This record gives structure tokens, sequence and C-alpha cells, in this order.
């Protein structure tokens, strides 16, 4: 559909435990987006230029290229724009701080509208790529003759 | 201004002929531009017979005998500084006239009166003399008139030949004779005392009167021609004479003979438009075909299809149309054949043509029904031309043949429906094709590899291709374009990118594509170009194509059809060929094509399907255009055609360009193989393929109609090859050489740059394992993709300086601004000056700087309330004027609040659609405003959706609730200059205290229409540019539409310097001001005011959404939803802290340079300078052009008067001066007077005065009536308010009844006039335009769109003509009679009845918008039985009368017509 | 008119770099009209100067060879569209020439580029 | 309310002074002073006694159901210079209208013209 849908829709965040069931285990708080509610959260989204989205993210993602391809189907080609311009997009959707990087600055976060649930979407069209074995490792076509060292096995590192 | 003809019906000649012609020649001095000086013309002419006994007895007293058969009289203007050119000159005469065995009887010196002519046209003066040339050897008189035309041809030549100025041959004939000069209309008579003779007599005569643009006359560009009389103007000149230098190549005729080879150059250099048709139509007629037959064929009918015309036209126009290619452009004519007389229309029927038959067999037509003094009982039919229509005189025999007459007589010559016949069609050809050879669609990777080797982004397919092939419309931006322009990119911007299109200002009116598409045709033919000088079968023998864009399958049956006489050529060159391989590869197919085209081959197509990881693609239109222009140099283009297959045509505007430079038919496969595979992947949903491709078609067809009709033709043919556009940023040397006529003001890339970014894009396509398209940033913000002029953190220092009012935080902005690598042109000048600084407390205050700046207009259909109201309380707090836009005021609003804001606005706007134009809405300003074109969409009309249109701006526009509001292009009242200086004094005269300005568009060719427009007593001009924000419209005429202010505005400065005028006018510069440094280089560059627009919406909290045409708006800025809107942040004190600070920047600028006002900086160019970027860049980019310093002389460089420009005074001052007991004692009153044709706007100064004492409706009906007997002038009784009551005994001539706004208009033939009330024409065009309440009745027929945007009024006329009731939006509308084509057309509201007796309407209405049916509810019957009967009453009518005696035998005849918006809304349904 | 200027300019750039020679751009002479006086005025001429480089390397003579060729062909083709006021004062790479319709102290007056050190 | 004024912009001053007052004569534009009539010269006008109804009786303070007739001499113009003593009254009591004489035709009315 036609993807302007912050008028007439309210945003709400993922599945969540209480908190007297939370304080026992050590798994996670949140729960992925179902279906129906990751088309509709995702539908948000207004499409602005200029997308201060894009602007204050630190890998600066193609956010509203995903969002779009997420709000049709087309899951497929969502998971290879998102990927295409990140190499973790999962942990990143998981531990990245979003109330001062991307959610922060909507433009529709601005104007007290809330704010387009950006890394729940990129965790959803992420980890449900990854059940149907659309990742695949990028083995070098022409092996090049040459040996590079480094220190560390951070997010830098990898 | 205007044209005029007299003819005697019998055709025996007589002197009241020559003195009613010099009678009406008199009364058209208030067309004219007056002048200070009272001498300065700038045209006139007469073109009468030749007295024979005149210049016989000449010849008898000079001493020689008086011949037996007619004389021939040639008169010249031969130089008159040199006393040694008039000699070669008589001696060239001489010697080329004997050459034929004629006899010279001697040269006669035409006496005239010098003290008469101003100053600047006497210094040009040439000297005018007489040649009488006798016929010895006894030839008849077609010979003896062919022999002369000859004579003439080859004098001119000859004289040519030798490089002598200032010589002219005014005519040379033995039938006719021209006495034209550069006086006034009504000092004819007296610089030529010949005329005062009593023995010039004539059967014949014609009279014009021209509208200069500019102050510098020359004597042989005076009007009537020879065998034409031009007024208006013809938009396709660069294309018709491209057209002409390939016919030249194949005409010849026996007539002629050998001396064909002298006459081959036909149109040759220094004339005008209305030059080269005359040569042409000369040409034409003097090889056999007689006035008729050639006006047919050089301006034809609009071609309809439908069945309201017999076959025979229909056969004759088609012939028309296939042997030649029309001439468009406003256009009327008045021209004579040696033996017809000819009147004739346009196409569109834009310009006024009247006419009327006396009892003396006279018939007497013009632009005006009262410039010849006629006693009312003496005439015999009135009437008018509509478009395409055209009345003859035959002199020799005697008789006159009116419109439906003289097409029956010329289908009868030749059998033209056996000859029509020889023509085939393609959709034949494409259903007899078999369903076989359907090839295999490319690889994706092959298709994603070559469409990254043309630099298309998956943006191009999401954005702009999706909606075309989803609906069959393009898409919709809602922000201007503020993206760097191509040159100064560093992306690969694809070479459609430097040429800008054209559009058309005041000079010529553009055409609305959406209502009058019947006169638009898309018609394309191979095959056609011939010999244009025969008549036979042969020339009809063609294949024709009802488009100009083929898909693939039908490029392969117009392939298998064309066969073995095409001859393909190659488009790639290698990308090893070295640092000359795109010049090499240019010459090799521009000599292929030549060498092809010598042996036998007739069809030519380009192809580049052999672009591979070795050969890159040259650019299309680089390729099309060097062929074309070689062709048509080589003198091959008329053999052949040219057919071009594209790889990168995926938009409207490359169909556009390539078509604009000369191919024939363009082939795009890529696009068509994308559709397919974007299809196969299921994204359109269940739709087939070939729904999608016909709705892709559909689109760009539409399109290529809209980018067509900004510029005034409705015909391709006559659009192909002319070239219609402007480069910016492309060599001189380049444009020169490969392309036929386009202006690149500065130089730009040669051929080595389009080589180095063409062989990149390709090596980045084909060396790099591609696996998808770059996201791309062209229509939206992207990392990747191109930089922005407002980016994130621009936006977000300029709000948060703004709200915390931190002057520094507002420098570091501008800072961030003013560091980016260059974007726009003033991104290149450098201020220097050579004084020293002075300390900044020392320049002017920041108030006298801040009442400097204005907001520039933006509708309340397009803002919101709150955004409206807070920019205007925010503007005229400071001092400085706001600005209102299109779209109407809230009268609630004309009183300050109770807190001291005045919610106001100090500059009204008068736009295309008057769509809350009243008589209150005037007289509430200090700055009127005339729109003539806006600075996003060129050429075009404001567009609104049905969902923007609330409940208040459908009260507040008086329109219905919830129904898409479009703009007309054109102006209804602006069709020329003249229009224009009317439309200045009407405005001067509802408003006494207000300025007039007008709104112009940055292009070439802006120089002559400021010139023009300052002479008009305009007082301000404001020059927009190609980079001004817009509430919603499409996407290309956003981005390839305009160019940038530094070009116009340093343009029209120039230029008004130059005509001794720039110190009368102020002007006024817009769109793209972000920073004080560009305030300060528009200042110097020459404008005096600014406005600033956008970046005002930012300090109010726009954040660059572009969204405003979805009305979901977040901020709530552009929105008319309540949710939305109560999301409002903004504040009048960020306006006024922008504004401070913006200021503030000026006077720290103006201190460091050393002056102390911004007066000492206007127009001192010499404090600039260009910089180049640097050595690595390498672009020619020369500013000079506008650096170039006219000296002034005596007058200062800015506006040095007070007050606005002043106008001469009509009627309305007596009835002010009469009617004093109304103003101070409030009674009633009645007047009568005379009223001339000289008079305008007759009771609009009375409506100023009763507006301002009582109001529009304080007054009863009739409370002061006014009685006036004979022709009124024009715009009789507009913005008339209710309480006036005009009675006109005669006839109006042109927008009667203008703006209503209340008033009563009662017009009405004498009582003495025998004549037939509903058959003859009692007022003209465009009445009622825009009215809003009050009455109209006539008791005659109306002219052509008759009651067009009216709103509130009610008409009641006995007949109407085409285009009638176009665009209604509220009212009632009784027409007891027959209507034209195109009837009803985009109407959205009101009603209208019809009275039918002949039952054909639904042959001419426009069904598509509006129902009609027959009136079965009796409350609809009552109302026309009173509207009737008010008629009756008013006008004492006899047709109406008898209407309403047979009530109920007749009330079966009417046909009521409802629009279908209001088929749910009214009270009562018209159903039962 | 400003558009034969238009048409002059794309003619001396397209004869001039035909040859092959470098354009490094147009330059306009600074004047003083407050001295002429009214009939030497109307038909004052617009004054510039094209400042063209040379970079093949050839000699000084056949360079003035080449600057000579490239002026009769200049004034050929402006000549065959008939535009009128149009003259070349010099074109070379030896000298200059100042001249105009001025009286002859005033000279330094209307051209104050002489005034230079 | 129409607008239409019944107002009358001449008043007379006849010989019976049936209604001047000092309203009527600051209630207009152009005055007009009446010596003689054109049907009856050297007479005053009459009225019959019932053509005088109430209203009218209260318009000329008069008595219902009396004939009126107007005394033929003014008991204030007895010669020329009385006339100029009369014009003076009028227009220092009206400081803007103007005083107008209306004669009959006969053989010696050019000097009385001269005179007035
Ligand atoms: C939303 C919007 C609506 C506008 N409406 C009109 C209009 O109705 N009439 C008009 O002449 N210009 C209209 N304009 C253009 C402005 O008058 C002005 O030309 C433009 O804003 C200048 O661009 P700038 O802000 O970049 O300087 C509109 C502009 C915008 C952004
Ligand atoms: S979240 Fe907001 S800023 Fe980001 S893309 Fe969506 S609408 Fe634009
Ligand atoms: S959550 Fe994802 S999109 Fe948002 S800032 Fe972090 S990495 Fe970027
Ligand atoms: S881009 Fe338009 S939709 Fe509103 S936020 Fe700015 S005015």
């Amino acid at each position: 559909q036609r993807m302007l849908g912050f008028v007439h829709t309210a945003q709400r965040m993922p599945d969540k435990r209480p908190a007297a069931e939370r304080r026992q285990d050590f798994a996670e708080i949140y729960a992925r987006f179902s279906d129906e509610r990751a088309n509709e959260q995702a539908n948000r989204c207004s499409q602005c230029g200029v997308p201060f989205c894009q602007v204050h993210c630190p890998v600066s993602n193609n956010i509203p290229d995903w969002l779009k391809l997420t709000s049709e189907g087309r899951l497929e080609e969502a998971y290879e724009v998102s990927q295409a311009t990140n190499n973790f997009p999962e942990i990143c959707g998981r531990i990245c701080p979003q109330d001062r990087l991307c959610e922060g600055n909507c433009v529709i976060e601005q104007s007290t509208h809330g704010a387009v649930t950006i890394g729940s979407v990129e965790k959803y069209i992420n980890d449900t790529a990854w059940d149907q074995g659309w990742v695949k490792p990028r083995t070098p076509s022409r092996e090049l003759g040459l040996s590079v060292g480094v220190i560390g096995a951070g997010p830098a590192g990898l | 201004c205007g044209v005029g003809f007299i003819a005697a019906i019998d055709g025996k000649p007589r002197r009241s002929v020559v003195e009613k012609g010099i009678e009406a020649l008199k009364a058209v001095w208030h067309r004219g531009a007056v002048d200070a000086d009272g001498k300065t013309g700038d045209g006139a002419g007469i073109h009468v017979a030749v007295p024979q006994k005149f210049f016989k007895d000449h010849v008898k007293v000079i001493g020689h005998r008086a011949p037996d058969n007619k004389l021939a009289v040639g008169q010249v203007f031969l130089p008159r500084i040199s006393l040694d050119a008039q000699e070669a000159c008589r001696c060239i005469v001489e010697t080329e006239i004997l050459a034929f065995g004629y006899y010279i009887y001697g040269w006669r010196q035409v006496p005239i009166n010098v003290d008469i002519i101003g100053e600047k046209a006497n210094a040009t003066r040439p000297e005018i003399e007489q040649i009488i040339v006798g016929n010895n050897k006894g030839v008849s008189d077609e010979q003896f008139e062919l022999d002369l035309y000859i004579i003439r041809r080859r004098i001119e030549k000859a004289v040519k030949g030798e490089q002598i100025n200032d010589f002219y041959i005014c005519s040379l004939s033995a039938r006719s004779i021209i006495y034209k000069g550069m006086f006034l209309a009504e000092q004819l008579t007296t610089f030529y005392p010949d005329l005062l003779d009593e023995r010039f007599e004539s059967d014949f005569a014609i009279y014009h009167q021209r509208y200069s643009t500019n102050t510098f006359p020359t004597w042989p560009l005076a009007q009537p021609f020879r065998m034409l009389a031009h007024n208006g103007e013809i938009n396709t000149v660069k294309g018709n004479v491209n057209w002409m230098k390939a016919h030249e190549t194949r005409m010849e005729h026996p007539a002629f003979g050998t001396h064909m080879q002298d006459l081959k150059p036909v149109i040759g250099v220094g004339l005008s438009d209305s030059g080269s048709l005359d040569t042409v139509f000369e040409v034409m007629v003097r090889a056999g075909r007689t006035a008729p037959m050639v006006k047919m064929m050089l301006v034809p009918q609009a071609l309809t299809s439908s069945q309201t015309t017999p076959d025979n036209h229909k056969a004759l126009i088609q012939y028309c149309n296939s042997v030649m290619e029309p001439w468009d452009g406003p256009a009327a004519l008045a021209m004579t054949d040696g033996r017809w007389v000819v009147g004739g229309m346009d196409r569109n029927g834009l310009r006024p043509m009247r006419y009327t038959i006396t009892t003396d067999g006279l018939i007497i037509g013009g632009s005006e029904t009262g410039m010849v003094k006629i006693d009312e009982t003496q005439v015999i039919e009135k009437g008018r031309l509509g478009p395409g229509e055209m009345i003859a005189v035959d002199l020799q025999s005697g008789k006159l043949y009116r419109d439906r007459e003289l097409k029956d007589h010329l289908a009868t010559l030749k059998p033209w429906d056996k000859w029509v016949q020889n023509t085939t069609h393609l959709d034949e050809l494409v259903k007899t094709a078999s369903l076989k050879g359907e090839p295999s669609d490319m690889d994706k990777a092959e298709l994603r590899r070559r469409q990254q080797a043309f630099g298309l982004t998956m943006e191009d397919m999401e954005l702009i291709l999706h909606p075309m092939v989803e609906d069959g419309k393009e898409a919709i931006g809602s922000m201007g374009d503020d993206s760097p322009i191509a040159v100064l990119s560093d992306k690969y911007r694809g070479l459609h990118h430097f040429f800008r299109q054209n559009f058309s200002q005041v000079t010529n009116p553009p055409i609305d594509s959406l209502r009058e598409r019947r006169v638009m045709s898309l018609k394309t033919r191979l095959g056609n170009l011939g010999n244009i000088l025969d008549e036979d079968e042969t020339q009809t023998r063609l294949l024709q194509l009802e488009s100009p864009v083929l898909t693939t399958a039908e490029f392969r049956a117009m392939r298998d059809y064309m066969g073995d006489t095409a001859a393909e050529i190659d488009a790639t060159f290698p990308v090893d060929g070295g640092p000359e391989a795109l010049r090499d590869a240019l010459r090799r197919i521009r000599q292929e094509t030549e060498d092809a085209v010598r042996g036998g081959a007739t069809h030519v197509i380009l192809t580049d399907e052999a672009m591979g990881p070795a050969r890159a693609a040259i650019p299309a239109i680089l390729a099309t255009g060097a062929v074309h222009t070689h062709l048509i140099r080589s003198n091959l283009r008329t053999f052949t055609s040219l057919n071009v297959r594209t790889a990168e045509g995926l938009d409207t505007h490359y169909f556009a360009v390539l078509i604009g430079v000369g191919a024939t038919t363009v082939n795009a496969y890529l696009a068509q193989e994308a559709i397919a595979e974007r299809h196969r992947r299921g994204l359109f949903g269940s739709m087939p393929l070939e729904k999608g491709m016909a709705n892709y078609k559909k689109a760009i067809d539409d399109g290529l109609l809209k980018i067509m009709s900004k510029m005034g033709i409705s015909v391709i043919s006559s659009y192909r090859g002319g070239g219609n556009f402007e480069a910016i940023g492309l060599s001189r040397a380049l444009v020169a050489e490969h392309f036929p006529a386009m202006v690149s003001r500065i130089s730009g890339i040669g051929l080595n740059g389009i080589q180095k970014k063409v062989l990149e894009q390709h090596a980045t396509a084909y060396n790099e394992e591609v696996v998808a398209l770059p996201v791309g940033g062209f229509y939206r913000f992207r990392k990747s993709g191109d930089r922005h002029g407002w980016e994130g953190g621009v936006i977000h220092t300029l709000q948060q300086a703004v709200t915390n009012d931190s002057y520094t935080t507002f420098k570091k902005y501008s800072e961030q601004v003013n560091k980016r690598p260059p974007m726009q042109l003033r991104d290149l000048l450098e201020l220097r000056s050579t004084k020293a600084p002075v300390p900044v407390d020392e320049v002017e205050s920041i108030t006298a700087i801040r009442k400097r700046f204005i907001t520039p207009g933006m509708s309340m259909g397009a803002l919101s309330p709150e955004a409206h109201g807070t920019l205007n309380v925010a503007m005229n707090r400071i001092g400085a004027k706001s600005d209102s836009g299109e779209g109407g005021e809230d009268p609630a609003r004309f009183r300050p609040d109770k807190n001291g804001d005045n919610w106001n606005s100090a500059i009204k706007q008068v736009a295309s659609g008057r769509f809350g134009v009243t008589a209150e809405y005037l007289n509430q300003c200090r700055e009127l405003e005339i729109k003539v074109a806006q600075g996003a969409k060129p050429g075009e009309g404001g567009q609104l959706p049905g969902f923007k249109v609330t409940e208040m701006i459908a009260r507040l526009r008086h329109s219905t609730p919830g129904v898409m509001l479009i703009s007309p292009p054109p102006h209804h009242d602006i069709y020329s200059i003249e229009d224009l200086a009317q439309l200045i004094y009407d405005l001067k005269q509802i408003n006494p205290d207000a300025k007039v300005t007008v709104k112009l568009v940055s292009r070439s060719g802006i120089g002559t229409i400021a010139a023009g427009v300052a002479k008009a007593n305009a007082d301000i001009i404001l020059i927009s540019g190609n980079s001004g924000g817009t509430g919603a419209s499409p996407q290309t005429s956003i981005k390839f539409a305009g160019l940038p202010w530094e070009m116009g505005l340093s343009e029209v400065h120039q230029v008004l310097t130059l005509n001794r005028l720039r110190h009368r006018v102020r002007l006024r510069t817009d769109g793209g001001l972000k920073t004080g440094r560009d305030i300060v280089i528009a200042a110097m560059l020459g404008a005096e005011e600014f406005g600033i627009g956008t970046a005002s919406l930012i300090a109010m909290g726009c954040i660059m959404v572009r969204q405003c045409h979805s009305n979901t708006c977040p901020v709530g800025v552009c929105v008319q939803d309540d949710k939305l809107r109560q999301k409002f942040v903004g504040t009048p004190e960020k306006v006024v802290n922008l504004f401070t600070f913006l200021a503030e920047e000026v006077r720290e600028i103006l201190a460091g340079l050393g002056f102390r006002s911004l007066n000492e900086v206007i127009g001192r160019t010499d404090l600039l300078h260009q910089v180049s970027r640097g050595a690595e860049h390498l672009d020619d980019l020369d500013l000079n052009p506008r650096l170039a310093q006219v000296d002034p002389g005596e007058n200062a460089r800015y506006c040095t008067l007070q007050g606005r420009n002043e106008v001469p005074d009509t009627l309305d001052a007596r009835i002010v001066a009469d009617a004093r007991p109304l103003f101070e004692e409030g009674e009633k009153m009645q007047l009568a007077y005379n009223a001339r044709n000289t008079q305008r706007a007759i009771g609009t100064r009375l409506s100023s005065m009763v507006t301002r004492k009582f109001g529009m409706f304080g007054l009863q009906p009739g409370h002061i009536t006014i009685r006036l007997r004979g022709t009124a002038g024009q715009s009789l009784g507009a913005f008339a308010v209710q309480g006036i009551k005009l009675e006109v005994m005669g006839d109006a001539n042109d927008y009667v009844g203008k703006g209503l706004s209340g008033g009563t208009i009662v017009v009405r033939p004498t009582t003495s006039s025998p004549l037939e009330t509903n058959k003859n024409t009692i007022i003209g065009n465009t009445v009622l335009y825009g009215a809003t309440a009050g009455k109209l009745f006539a008791a005659g027929q109306a002219g052509e769109r008759f009651a067009v945007r009216n709103s509130g009024a009610t008409v009641v006329v006995e007949g109407c003509g085409s285009n009638g009731c176009e665009y209604m939006t509220g009212g009632t509308a009784v027409i007891l009679g027959r209507v034209g084509d195109n009837f009803a057309a985009g109407m959205t509201g009101g009603m209208a009845y019809v009275y039918d007796l002949d039952d054909s309407l639904p042959l001419y209405i426009n069904d598509e918008s509006v129902i009609f049916q027959r009136i079965e509810v009796g409350h609809y019957e009552s109302q026309l039985k009173h509207l009737i009967e008010e008629h009756v009453t008013e006008t004492q009518s006899r047709f109406a009368a008898e209407i309403l005696n047979d009530w109920a035998r007749e009330v079966t005849k009417f046909w009521q017509v409802v629009p279908k918006e209001m088929l749910n809304r009214l009270e009562v349904p018209v159903h039962l």
C-alpha cells in the first residue's frame, strides 16, 4: 500500500514479557515481530526527502528503501538492500541505542507522532532471512596472492 | 495595434473606400503605446489599388504619351546619408528592369512632411521614391505581374551582392501600392499628402498598425506587406524556416522557368515572422493557386473527428495537412490576391475579427466593431469569425463568399476524396502481422549491465516508471529543485539534462491540453516531403502513424514494410580509440549517412545495439543532431526519414528533445525490456502486459502533448527539428555546429568532457561485477547520491538559530552554506572592491534594509490557514510587504485584531483562474500583481488535489467541495501585449492608489519582453528563477524547465538601460536566496527588492518532507486536515528574527566592502570577478555576458520617481463629476451619455468609489443607472458592484462584464435597426471572465469562450460560439440558439439550458464531465420561465417574446446540462 | 541588439578553435562615455578583447600567419551572414591598436588602460 | 429610503407669505421672488373654499373651509428701493442661495429689468 500511514496508526513495539517473569531467566526481554504487525509498523514511514533517519545513523543504511521493500512483501530484496551496507545488521538492531541515533531523529518523531520502529524492523527483516538460507558467505572468485593480519576479534576486527 | 480591410462587393472603384480606410486608421490610437514626446510612433501602413488616372496625367504633364494598358509603379527606399549609394541603386534597378525590355518612364519624388516625425524615427529615415515602368510588349496582365515579381527578386539579389544597406522595395506591381512608415496612425495622411488627392480611388483597402516591444524603429519592418497583413505572432518560425530550407531543393514549376534558379533562397535574412510568412505566401500564390487555397494550405483548420462536417472538407483538410506543415500561432490575417480579398483566422481563434455589410455593397472588417462610423439603418448583417473560419470577396466577379459557401466552392476543383485513399495506416500492418517472431528477453545480468552503463538508478523505476505503467500519468513532486546544474555536477548526468525547455510569456499564450485536446494532433508521416508546387495523386502516397513513439512490435512491422530501402547506421565508438574517438565516430556516421542517401536509401535507422564491453554508445541526441544537420546542409534531408533506436529513453523529456532535434520516430526498447522484467516478477498485480504497454505509451503521449503545449504549438509536424530548447553548459562551437538553432549564452564543455564522462561510466559498468543498481539521489536526498542545497545539518542549525535567537549560530549556518563546493552560477562570482573598509555602525539602519525584503505569495490552498496568517502577521510587524498569492483571501481578516495584529496582506495577486478576485478584494491592498508564469512550473497552471478542497476553501473560492481544481495554462485575457496594457489600465482604474507588478520567469529573450512590458505603464518587474518551490506539480516541469535568475536579471537590466527606460521601473528577484552574500550579489546585478520564500517556511517548522501534495505533512505547514493542523509550532517572532539576522549580515558585508548604503552598490557590476574551480575540472564557462556594463548616461541606475505611472482618463471622470448627490446626499441618479469605441473600462472608477463608500452590497439594485448609445470600448463595466446598472444601445467590443461583482449590464440593438436579433453578433470574446455575482442580458450572439470561469453570474444570451461555457463553476446560463464545438468543457458546477431547434447538441457537447437531459421537474421549469421573463422585460426582445408565447410546445426543445459532480449535492434531484 | 553579439562571438570562437589554439576568454575594455559628443555616440560600437594563447608550441612567424588567416576567415564568415557593425581592429601576438572617434587629447581619458604603469 | 428626495431646490416668496418661515428659506439652494404670474398679471392667486382640506389648512396656517385669495400687491415692495431692501433681506437670511425675480412680458419691461 501507499506507505504514509502514520496518520491513522499508532506506534507499538513488539511483544514484551512482564517484570515478575523477566527477573528469573537470562534470555531476552523482547520478541520478534509477527508478519502482519511488521508489515504495519514498517508502513508508518513517510519516504521523506532529506531523511534524518540516515544522516544520524553511523553506518548510514538506506533506511527508507528497505522500509519500503518491507511494506510490500518482497522481503528478500529488502534483505539484500539492508545487508549490502552493514555486516552485522541483527546485532546492531539488538544492541544499538536507537533513541539517540535513528529513532531519536525521525521526522515524524520530531513532530510528537512517535518514531518509526527502525531497529526492530532491522531485526525482523534480517532474522527471517536467516531461516530460509538467503544468507551466503562471500567467497572470493579469484584468490589473490596476498596475506593481511589483524589484531583482535571485536566488531572492527571481524 | 490592429488590422482592417474594406472592400466593395460588386467591384467598382470609388473614393469612399479610401476615405473610410483613412477614417478607420484615425481611430486606433487608444491601443498603441503613448509616448511623452507626442510624435514618436512605431509603425503604420495602408495598401490600396493604383490610381491609373493620377500617374497617366503625371506622364502626360511630363511630356510622353499616355499608354493604352495599365501602368506599373514601384515604391523604393534608398539610402539618404551618402549621395553615391543612391546612384548605384538607381543604376542597378535600371539595368535589371531594362533586361526584360520594358520601357521606363522615369522617377518621381514622393512629397513628404518631416515636421511630424519624432527624433529617433527621423535619424534613420530613408529616401522615398517611385519608378514608373510601362508595358510596351503587349503581354497579358498575369505574365506582366510574373515578370515584375521576377524582376523584384533579381533586383533584391543583385543589391544584396554589392552589400548595400538601407535599401527596400515596398511594392512593385501593376495592381496595388503601399504607403507605410514609422509615424503615428492619425498622421498618415499628413506625412503622405498624395492620399489627400481626389483621384485616389480603389475597390479595396487594407490598413495595419503595430505595437513594438523596443524603441529602435526601422522603416522596412512596417506592415502591410505585399499580399499579406498580419496581427499577432507566430510561434513556430525556427522550425518552419528549417523545413523551407529542405523544401527548396526540390521545388520547380514551368511558370517561372529557368529564372527559378534565382528564387531558390526564398526566405532571406533580416525579416520578421510576418515577413517570412508573407514571402512564402507570395511565392505560392504566384505559381497558380488562389489566395483561399494558399491560406488553407498554410494555416489549415482543426481536422476534427466529429460528424459535424461533411467528408469533402475532411478530405481537403487531410490533403492540405499532408502536403505542408502548418504555421501555428495567434494570427488574424487580412490578405489580398490580385483578384480575391480574404480575411481569415488561425486554428485556435485567439485574436478577434468582426465584419459588417452595408446596403451599398460594402464590407468592412477589423479588430473592433466601431472604427468606421456607419448610420445605424444601413447594416444588413453583422458577424464574427470563429477558429479557422474565413470570409472572401471575389472582385472580378463581384461576389461574397462566407465560410460554408467558400468551403463548398473550394471542395469542387479537384477530386480530393479519390486522392486521399492512397495513404496507408499502421494498425492494419500490425494486425496483419503474424503472431510470430517474438524474440527472447535479455538476461537479468545483461539488463543490469546495460542499465548501469547509462546511469539508471533504482529510483527511476520505483518513482517515475511505476506510476506510468500503473495509472497512465506522470509523477508529481511538491517542492522546488535544489540540485546542482549539469556542468557543475560531479555524477554522470545524461546529455539531455543540459537542455532547458521553452515557454511563452506575455507575447504569446500557452495552450490548454486537458480540455482543448481536440485541436492537437500527433500525426507522423513517412514518405511525405516532395514538390510543394504540384497538385496530383502522387503527393498523398505515404505511410501514416498515429504517434511518433513506437513499440518494438510496431517497429518491426514498420521495418518489414520498409524493407530494402532502409540503411542501418552504427552509433558506437571504440573505447580504445584514443583521445579523439568520439569526433572520429561522429565524422564516420555523418559521412556514411550521406553516402547511403545518395545510393537510393530512403530510410535511415540509427541504432546502437552494438554496445558491448569494447564499444561505448554515442549519446543519441548528439548523433541525431549531427546527422540531421548534415542532411539539411547537403540538400538530402528532403529524401529520407530519421528513425532512432535509443537505450537511454525512459522519461518524457528524452523523447521531447529527440523529436525537437529532428528525429522522425523514436523507439525505446530498454524501457520495454525493463517493464517486462518487472512484470514477470509480479509487481503490477493482475494486469496483462499489453495493458501495461498501452498505459505507458498513453502516458508518454500525454507528456509529449504537455511539453508541446507550453509554447503554443498544437501540431507535431511543425515542432520537429526546430530546436525549441536552450542549452546551458555546452560550448558555443559545439552547439553552433551540431544543433540547428539554439543559444548557449555561456560556453561550456566541448567534446572531450562528454567523452571522458561517457568512458568513465562505461568502464565502471563493464569492468566491475555489478550485482544491483545504486539507490541514487536525484529527487530525494541520499548519502550516495548528489549534493543538495538543503541538507539536514543546515536545516537544524537554521531552526536553532531562529528559535533561540543567537546571531552566532546564524553565522555558523551561513558559513556552512557558503563552504560547500560550487553548485550554482553565483558560486563562481567573487566580490572585490578597491576602497577602504568603514565601521559597521556607519551603514544604514536595519529597519531601512528590512523594508526591502518581501515574502512571496503562497496560496491558502497549498498552505494552511495558520501558516498563511502567521506569515502575514509577521511581515506586517517589521514594516515590509507580504503576499497572499492566488486562491483569494478571507474578508474577516480585513481589520486589525484586538491585540494589534494585522492579518491582512499588502500584495494581492491576479492569477489565471481569478479564484477570489472581487471588487473588494482589490480595494484592500497597496500593490497589485499579475502572475504570468511561476518559477517551478513555467507555462502551466497550479493544481489542487480533490481532498485538499475542504468546505472553507470551497466557500472561499466559490467552488464545489471535493473536486480537483487545476488552473488554465493561458490567461484568456492576455493574448498579446496590447491586452496586457488593457488589463493594467483596468487594474489601475479599479484601485487608484496601488502599483501593478508583472511576474515573469528567467529565460532567453526576456529582454525584449521586459522592454515591452515597461511601455505598458507597468512599474514593478519580478524575475523569478528555475529553483522556486511549489505546492504540487509534475517532476519534469520542476527539474527540466527554467533558467537561473543570474541570466534573466542581468539581461533585463541591460536591455532596460539600453532603451533609456530603467529610471521608471523597479526590479525584484527571488528563488534560491539563503544568505546575505546572495542578496548583495543580486543587488549588484541590478535588483532592488528581494523575495525569500522557502527559507521562511523552514523558520516556521518545515523540514523539507516533500509530501505537500499528499495532504499529510507531519509538522502541519501545508495541510488541510484538522488533526495534523493541531501540530503547528509556528510563531511570528521566528520570522522576525530570521529577517533581522539576514539584514545584519548584509550590513556586515556592505561595511566590509566600503559603502554605506545599498543604493551605492546597485548596478555596479564591475565589483564582481569570475574565478575558476581549478585546473582539474576544465569547464570553459565565461560569465562575462552578465558582467558587461552598459553605461547609463544622465539618469541613475535605479527607479527615481515616486508614485505609480499615471494613465489617461476615460469617461468615468465626468460621471464622478455629475453623480455627486449619490456620494454626498445618498440618492438615486440617472445619467445618459454617448459611448465611443475609444473609451475603455466604462464604469470601473465609479465602482471603486461605491465600494469604498458603501461596500459591495450596500445599495439596492438599480440605484445608479447609465445609458450609452453607440459602440462601447473594451472591458465595459469591469468589476461593477451591485447598485450600478449600465444600458448600452448598440454593441460592445470585448471582455464585457469581466470580473463582475454584483452589477447589471444590458446590451440591446437600437430601436431603429432592421436586424434579426438572434442572427447578428452583439458582444465579443471572453464575456463574464471570472464573474462572482450579477446579471447580464444580451439580445444577440456572443463570441468565443463565452462565460469562462463563471462563479455566480447569471446570463441570458441569444447565441454563442466555440468553446463556450468552458470550465464554469457556478451560476445559470441560458442560451437561446446554437453553440460551437467543445461546448461546456471542463465544467464542474452550475447549470445550463440550451434551446436546440435543430437537435444538434449531442454532436457539439463535450460529454465527459456533464450530462444533458430534458426538463422533467417543474421547479426547474419555473426557473427558466422567470429568467426568460426577466430577459424580455429588460431587453424588450422579440425572439424571447415568441418563445414565451408558445411555451407549452417549446418547453420540450430545451436541453438541461448539469455537471456530474453536482448530481448528488443539489437540493431537488433532476430525476424523479 | 543583444543577439547579434552572440552570433559574432560564436562565429569567432568556432573559427579560432578550428586551428587548435586555446581560448582564455573575453574581457571588456573600460571606457568613459562622458567625453564623447552626441553624433559620435549614437553609432558607438561595443569594444571587447579576446585572449588567445598558443599551446601547439609553433614558432612566432607561423603563429602570426595562422592569426592572419583566422582573421580573414572570420571576416569572410561574418560577411556571409550579413551582420553590420562588426570590426577587428587587430589580432596579433605583437601589437595592439587603441583608436576611436574622440578628440586627440582625450585619448587617454576614454581609454584608462593606457594610464597603467 | 429609495434615495428619492422629495425636496425642492427652488422656494417661492409669494405675495401672501402663506408658509414662509425661517426653516423654509434655509432648506433650498436657489430662491425666487414672484412679482406677477403669466396667466393673471397684476392679480393674486385664488383657492376655493372647499379645496382647503385640514392638511392644507395646517400647512398654510389658516382656517379650514375658507376661501384664500392672495393680495394683489406685496405690502413690502412699493418701489425699487423696497425691492433692493427685500433682496438684501433674502440674501442675509440664506447665505448660500441666489435670488430670482419673475416678471411678465410687456412693453417697458426693459427699463424695469435694467433697474432690478
Ligand atoms: C508551497 C508553495 C506554494 C506556492 N504558491 C504560489 C502561488 O500560488 N503563486 C505564485 O506566484 N507563486 C507560488 N509559489 C512560489 C513563490 O511565490 C516563490 O516564487 C517561491 O517560493 C520562491 O522560491 P524560494 O523560496 O526558493 O526563493 C509557491 C511556492 C511554494 C513553496
Ligand atoms: S523514519 Fe521518518 S525520517 Fe526516517 S525514512 Fe521514515 S519518515 Fe523519513
Ligand atoms: S539500529 Fe540499525 S539503523 Fe538504527 S542506528 Fe543502529 S545500526 Fe543504524
Ligand atoms: S516539505 Fe512540504 S509537506 Fe510540510 S514539512 Fe515541508 S511544507
